DNA sequence: TCGCCAGAGGACAGCGAGTCAGCAA
RNA sequence: UGCUGACU
């Protein structure tokens, strides 16, 4: 389940191996990878 | 402490520890505790007549 | 970006005088006699309200 | 950084408004003794030039 | 016009408005007018005059078999870049968005029909696809044109930018406007090697750049000859070829010997030396065996033929004329004007070489033109045009000559197998910026035409769109007169804004008012009405003797003699015209009249310039009011007031539009920059271009590789008001901060400063960079099977967790140097590879964009990872005023520690009272004042240049202000001592100043090397921070170290530590090649005496092997004296 | 849009309403916490249109 | 009547250190 | 390796 954001559409695309990598929906070639729920530790100094 | 958007999320957990404001800022509790020393003012003469 | 926290000089807390220097300038008061009414009384702490440029307005206009 | 005193500036010539500098490190024990008693950095209070005092406080 | 509405000192109730974030409903209009000189070009060069470049382009006949062929190019069209071919779904328009993102070429199609014909009655229309052209980007054949500022933040753009550049791979080159001597202008000059170019030539002549419609410029230079006769050179091809004039004044014109003299002989009819010269051009070189123009014509056309490559079934008599048309004087186009052009440059020559004319200065702008990116991009497309007919006309040629009857059926596979070339020619220009072309384009340079446009701040950027280069062959000068700022630039080019360093007085940068010329009009009407004004057309009856008469030219065509009391009306006609906008004279002609007297003054005669190059200014026209546009060498003739009560009634012809008009952009946003001493001010416009700021507001979109961000800039109290005009809050550069001007630490001398360590500790000056990395993977691979797909085989125990099954980092993880950062998977094998992160800096990944293949068809090898990289500011940062203080941090002083106020307040920064007496920035001390009193009273003043004088001073105004408000009129108040808690004697002086931290930090600047890597050739260290790479010793340093009498110290650094071998010798043959190993008692036996009792070890440096190697390879012997 | 580090620098400098006389210093290394030497507090936010 | 005082140009070779980066061939 | 920037 890793979701790609497009780059205008913002349609949630997954893409694997052997596959292209255009956008649904649209036709774009530029998708951002997005941000899941894992814990990080940061300093407040 | 931010601004959002439809869709933005913010999810953390803060811990608070003990300790004083020579080790960093965040820490002191004043915001300014300075002293000045009291002024003295003497007429030497009498000032009158604008 | 968005408003300090804390005077950088002093410390003393200005990030809850943000909204109400907003609105105390849209009701009719001279920048000077809002950041009086704020409880701002020493220059280093007018500064940090009185020049801060509110860009987090215009990066939270480009696409989620 | 590597920090300097400043009667040792107008020796170099540094000025403390990005002035990078070079440390090099004998590893013979016969450089450590020329830079001792030679090289040392009070044995250059003057000048080679004419003689006159190099390093002053400013 | 254009510059009214502009502030009447500067305002701070914009920010805290009810609309801060709203985006407007068109753009800026002040920053449009920035870039526009290079888009304004691009415009032209794409749609208008590539139509008149492909008409030039003569048609390209050549012989196939027995026939001959005519291909001519009808039309050609660029095309908005678009998907490549249909292949690609939902959207054909391609914005600059992408191309970022990704890192390629913003290009579109060049397509052009040619038309082949075979003698001129068979012929078929073909439409061939020349290559790709790159695009500017709001350029007219760009998708970003006509999109309001809300339109354009959906497409992910600035929503107030101003393209003016290219995306060549995703870097936007700026092709700036270098500089070139003039256009269809003849200077005379006094050039001392130019006697070198044959026996008899001396040191004087004229030189003429000629540029025809923007497509095609060639220089001709007519030098004197010490008999009195004038030679004429032309280059074809950067090939220098001499020809005597009179054989160029006979082809040109039918007309008798007699005529032709009557015309060089028209101001000095009276000379001797001269109708004697006149006559030794035209007899002795044209009376032996040419006397009619077609024996000229031919004569010319056989000894040229050769080097001009004329086709060979050509008369002599057009090659001749194919020489004439690509060679000399391409501006005009009939032959009658070519020959009255050449006329008045020798009429020129002959004053300079008697004396009687002073030589144009080459350096002074009055002799100067730009350069712009619409003249390179025709001047280059045309000549790939021509070299593509010339190419695909080889393959015909070529392949088979073969009865071309049933040929027509391949002729489109033809021009197709040479069409394959206009691509990738084009790119090498704008991708590396040295320029390969067979002639030169009449440039002289060929690098550095294209540069990198970097936004680190928006005043870098800003000044890559209005940066002139003299020329970046005079970077290499023992003479320095071309970094001279003579007072000719005045208004046109900014006295401060010059690098500081080896590109000083080479790269300018215009005033703000300045403005380059780029529109096309008509000027036809022109030398019809100059004729209704009072000019004699060059035919006849000037009504006075030729030496009471100007010439009038009119971009190099010479309508002719003005009489002498009538020039000064016709210029002052021809001035009110272009003011109110009358007739049809272009709002930007210059009208300039050099006038005559008897002294050697630059020679005389009423020019007319319109080209589309030049640079103007505006300045309030007095006696019309009316603001007129002046040019370089129009200006050189007339009064211009500064400020008013400096007008006069006869003096004072015009009067500059604001007092600081003569600054360029970036020294407009200095403060009180007149009471800072001027190479200061210098380098306040460099520091200003290095400053960390707000750079954009696009992230996520840009895929940068670095990319410097202040996290909480705030906008200065005390600003010029043109920082609001353009507004530049939009990006803020630096901070306010509470300044004391005081000896306290000890730590602060010399040039550094004291920080308080709560103020960096509540988030004084936090910054942070951006490193973006594109990983294209097809490389570690050739053209094979695909070992590219981001992946990770499952359960490796490399990237147990910090991969998330694509072989990527998450978004938000933190990455160490070590830490897992990638996984390839090679599809066939199935093997992984984990690349692991070997930066020794930690940071956060904040993005990750997968990248397609343009066709939406690749398969997961290229991403751009972003890191993000917290810098605070350290000790060893450079931090800076807007005067040219620059210092490094040098200590974070407690906060405790700190001199407390009578007030409370405690100063966070510490600033050594010394840098003032030498550095003599009294505008510090002025905006220290200007920034406590607005931050007293709540206000916002102004820093403007010359609005303060000596009655009204600054000192006095400030200190009012500050009296005003409780404090002390001179700006000191008395502070304690936080250490001892002593009122210290001295009041102190403190106020609030406006720093900017600069992108030079110790993070970047520091190396330790012990052992490492090495130089193979010379086994040294291998000398980069990047790699390890070791520091150079140098021999000066060896030198000045064996001056201490300490030979060990240098045997360590030069030998034990770089380089050091035990390479053996024979001791009797005393040689070092000779010794050889054996086949395995392992005893090096000598090769030229068999012996092995005679080598020994010696301990020698390696680069002495190296040295004695190559000089064996010279045959040299090195025989050394083993003891 | 307000950064990891970020955020976190702006959470250090907001002031808490705890008396530290009831708390005590956390030992070296003393990541965890306990009762005695920490406070935890948590925001979790998410902007949707109304 | 050409050798040496004068006389000419032509050729070459030098042009401060040391750093950091990016981009591209 | 070269061209562009940049530091003292
Ligand atoms: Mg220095
Ligand atoms: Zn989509
Ligand atoms: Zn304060
Ligand atoms: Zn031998």
């Amino acid at each position: 389940p890793m979701i790609y954001i497009c780059g205008e559409c913002h349609t949630e695309n997954e893409i694997k191996s052997r596959d292209p990598i255009r956008c649904r929906e649209c036709g774009y070639r530029i998708m951002y990878k997005k941000r899941t729920k894992r814990l990080v530790v940061f300093d407040a100094r | 402490i931010a601004q959002l958007r439809p869709g933005q999320e913010i999810d953390l957990l803060m811990h608070c520890v003990k300790g004083i404001g020579k080790d960093h800022a965040k820490f002191s509790p004043v915001a300014t505790a300075s002293y000045r020393l009291l002024p003295d003012i003497t007429l030497l003469e009498p000032v009158e007549g604008e | 970006m968005i408003i300090p926290v804390r005077c950088f000089t002093c410390g003393k807390i200005v990030g809850n005088k943000w909204e109400a220097y907003l609105g105390l300038l849209q009701a009719e008061y001279t920048e000077g006699d809002a950041l009086d009414a704020l409880g701002l009384k020493r220059y280093c702490c007018r500064r940090m309200l009185l020049a801060h440029v509110d860009l987090i307005e215009k990066l939270l206009n480009y696409a989620p | 950084v590597l920090r300097l005193h400043y009667a040792n500036c107008k020796a170099y010539n540094a000025d403390f408004d990005g002035d990078e500098m070079n440390a090099h490190f004998p590893q013979s024990e016969l450089g450590r003794a020329e830079a001792y008693v030679l090289a040392c950095t009070d044995q250059q209070y003057l000048v080679p030039k004419d003689g006159q005092p190099l390093a002053g406080l400013i | 016009s254009r510059w009214r509405n502009l502030p009447s000192g500067p305002s701070l109730k914009h920010l805290t408005d009810p609309s801060y974030g709203i985006p407007r409903e068109q753009q800026k209009a002040a920053l449009q007018e920035l870039t526009r000189a290079h888009v304004e070009s691009f415009n032209y060069a794409v749609h208008e005059g590539l139509g008149l470049a492909v008409q030039a382009i003569p048609p390209f006949e050549f012989a196939f078999k027995d026939e001959r062929i005519s291909f001519t190019i009808l039309d050609a069209v660029i095309s908005p870049p678009t998907v490549p071919k249909g292949t690609i779904c939902k959207e054909a328009n391609v914005y600059p968005a992408e191309c970022r993102g990704r890192r390629s070429t913003y290009r579109g199609k060049l397509t052009a029909d040619i038309n082949w014909a075979v003698n001129g009655i068979s012929k078929g229309i073909i439409k061939q696809f020349l290559g790709y052209v790159p695009i500017m980007v709001k350029s007219k054949l760009c998708n970003l044109r006509n999109l309001p500022p809300q339109a354009l933040i959906e497409h992910h753009e600035e929503a107030e930018e101003m393209g003016g550049y290219f995306i060549i791979n995703g870097i936007e080159k700026v092709i700036r406007m270098l500089i070139m001597p003039r256009r269809n202008f003849p200077i005379a000059m006094i050039r001392p090697k130019w006697k070198t170019r044959g026996p008899g030539y001396t040191q004087y002549g004229v030189s003429m750049h000629c540029v025809r419609e923007e497509h095609s410029a060639v220089n001709m230079n007519l030098h004197y000859l010490e008999n009195g006769t004038v030679m004429l050179n032309f280059i074809y091809r950067k090939e220098l070829f001499f020809l005597p004039l009179g054989f160029a004044l006979k082809a040109l014109v039918s007309f008798s010997d007699y005529q032709i003299f009557q015309e060089l002989i028209k101001g000095k009819e009276d000379d001797s030396f001269l109708r004697n010269s006149v006559s030794q051009m035209l007899r002795i070189v044209m009376e032996e065996g040419c006397s009619t123009q077609k024996q000229v014509l031919n004569y010319l056309g056989e000894c040229f033929r050769v080097k001009l490559n004329v086709p060979d079934w050509y008369p002599n008599e057009q090659a001749a004329e194919f020489l004439f048309n690509q060679c000399i004087c391409i501006h005009l186009k009939s032959n009658t004007e070519k020959f009255y052009m050449l006329c008045l440059m020798t009429r020129k020559l002959f004053a300079l070489a008697k004396g009687e004319c002073m030589e144009d200065n080459p350096d002074s702008l009055v002799n100067q033109e730009v350069l712009t990116p619409g003249q390179l991009f025709l001047m280059f497309l045309k000549e790939k045009l021509e070299g593509w007919l010339v190419s695909i006309k080889i393959a015909f040629d070529k392949k088979a000559q073969k009865t071309s009857v049933s040929m027509n059926t391949d002729n489109l596979m033809r021009i197709f197998t040479m069409g394959i070339d206009l691509t990738k020619p084009f790119e090498y220009l704008f991708a590396t910026g040295n320029l390969r072309s067979k002639t030169g384009l009449g440039l002289l340079q060929d690098s550095g035409l294209c540069v990198v446009a970097d936004k680190l701040n928006f005043i870098r950027y800003l000044s890559h769109f209005r940066c002139v280069h003299r020329g970046a062959d005079f970077a290499k000068m023992r003479t320095t007169t071309v970094r001279r700022l003579l007072p000719e630039s005045w208004g046109f080019l900014c006295p401060v804004h010059t690098p500081d360093g080896e590109p000083c007085g080479l790269m300018n940068h215009l005033t703000a008012v300045c403005e380059v010329v780029t529109q096309f009009v008509y000027t036809a009407s022109i030398p019809a009405l100059l004729c209704n004004l009072g000019v004699t057309p060059i035919d006849g009856a000037p009504h006075r003797s030729y030496s009471e008469c100007y010439p009038v030219l009119l971009d190099g065509v010479m309508v002719g003699w003005v009489d002498k009391d009538l020039a000064p009306g016709i210029a002052d006609s021809l001035r009110h015209f272009k003011v109110l906008r009358e007739k049809r004279i272009p709002p930007w002609m210059e009208v300039v009249l050099i006038p005559m007297t008897g002294k050697p003054s630059l020679y005389p005669g009423l020019f007319l310039f319109t080209t589309p190059c030049r640079l103007v200014r505006p300045v309030q026209n007095l006696a019309l009011g009316k603001e007129e546009l002046i040019g370089t060498m129009e200006q050189i003739f007339m009064n211009v007031a500064i400020f008013e009560d400096e007008v006069f009634a006869g003096v004072t012809t015009h009067q500059e539009l604001f007092p600081h008009s003569l600054l360029s952009v970036i020294a407009n946003f200095i403060p009180f920059s007149d009471h800072n001493q001027s190479p200061r001010n210098m380098y306040q416009c460099q520091m200003g271009k290095q400053t960390m700021g707000f750079p954009l507001l696009t992230y996520q979109d840009r895929s940068d590789n670095k990319l410097y961000r202040l996290q909480t800039p705030q906008s200065p109290l005390v600003r010029p008001s043109m920082y609001d005009y353009y507004d530049m809050d939009n990006y803020p550069i630096g901070t306010n901060a509470i300044v004391a001007v005081i000896s306290y630490t000890g730590y602060d001398m010399e040039d550094a400063m004291i920080v308080n360590k709560a103020s960096w500790e509540r988030g004084f000056a936090h910054g942070s960079v951006y490193k973006s990395e594109f990983i294209d993977l097809s490389e570690k691979i050739k053209q094979g099977d695909s070992s590219l797909v981001f992946g990770i085989k499952p359960g490796d125990p490399r990237v147990l967790q910090k991969l998330d099954d694509d072989g990527l980092p998450f978004i938000g993880a933190k990455l160490q140097y070590g830490d897992p950062y990638y996984s390839y998977l090679n599809l066939n094998t199935g093997e992984s590879f984990v690349m692991y992160y070997k930066s020794k800096e930690n940071c956060v990944v904040d993005n990750i964009k997968v990248c397609s293949n343009d066709t939406g068809s690749g398969k997961f090898k290229c991403v751009c990872i972003t890191m993000r990289v917290p810098r605070n500011p350290t000790i060893g940062d450079k931090f800076a005023s807007r005067h040219g203080q620059k210092g490094i941090l040098s200590r974070l002083w407690p906060a405790e520690d700190m001199p407390f106020t009578e007030s409370g307040m405690v100063p966070d920064i510490l600033f050594n009272p010394h840098g003032f007496p030498s550095r003599m920035t009294i505008g510090m001390l002025i905006e220290s004042m200007a920034g406590k009193s607005a931050a007293l009273h709540g206000l916002c003043h102004d820093a403007t240049p010359f609005i303060f004088s000596e009655e009204n001073s600054a000192l006095e105004y400030f200190g009012e202000m500050l009296k005003a408000a409780g404090y002390n009129f001179y700006g000191t108040e008395r502070l304690y001592s936080g250490i001892s808690g002593l009122e210290l004697e001295a009041d102190i002086f403190i106020g609030v100043v406006y720093y900017q931290r600069l992108r030079h930090m110790v993070s970047d600047k520091f190396q330790v090397r012990t052992t490492g890597a090495r130089d193979r050739v010379t086994n040294q260290p291998i000398g980069g921070r990047n790699v390890q790479g070791g520091i150079r010793f140098g021999e000066m340093e060896r030198d000045a170290l064996l001056a201490h009498g300490t030979s060990f110290l240098l045997h360590d650094r030069l030998f034990n530590c770089s380089d050091r071998s035990v390479a053996h010798v024979c001791v009797k043959c005393g040689s070092l090649l000779s010794p050889l190993l054996e086949k395995p008692n392992r005893k090096y036996n000598c090769t030229l005496c068999s012996r092995s009792d005679t080598i020994d070890t010696v301990s020698v440096p390696y680069v002495f092997r190296y040295f004695v190697a190559e000089l064996a390879a010279m045959n040299i012997k090195v025989k050394l004296d083993v003891v | 849009i307000v950064q990891d580090e970020i955020l976190a620098h702006r959470l250090g400098l907001i002031p808490i309403h705890a008396d530290p006389r009831l708390f005590e210093y956390r030992n070296q290394g003393d990541e965890e916490g306990t009762e005695i030497d920490t406070l935890q507090f948590r925001l979790q936010v998410r902007c949707t249109r109304n």
